[PDB]
């Protein structure tokens, strides 16, 4: 119906905080996947930018 | 809860859960068939009576 495309950088430790209902820095106080959450996970690296 | 950040506690729950509403159930259908035997024994009191 709607979706949202919501995208920022973090680092390249840190992704794995970026799990729906998971801690860490990144997924406790900057951004929080909820606890019903349908949406992909799309990462990549770009290092030479 | 206390030990396990929820998201993983959710599934831990469910099996207290699945386990102690399963639990009832069977102390209720014991009622059941059990309070069938006494309706069926209080008849016959009622039909002595």
């Amino acid at each position: 119906t709607n979706v949202y495309a919501d995208s920022f950088v973090i680092r390249g430790d840190e992704v794995r905080q970026i799990a729906p209902g998971q801690t860490g820095k990144i997924a406790d106080y900057n951004y929080k996947l909820p606890d019903d959450f349908t949406g992909c996970v799309i990462a990549w690296n770009s290092n030479n930018l | 809860l206390s030990r396990l950040d929820k998201v993983e506690a959710e599934v831990q729950i469910d099996r207290l859960i699945t386990g102690r509403l399963q639990s009832l159930q069977t102390y209720v259908t014991q009622q059941l068939i059990r309070a069938a035997e006494i309706r069926a024994s209080a008849n016959l009191a009622a039909t002595k009576m």
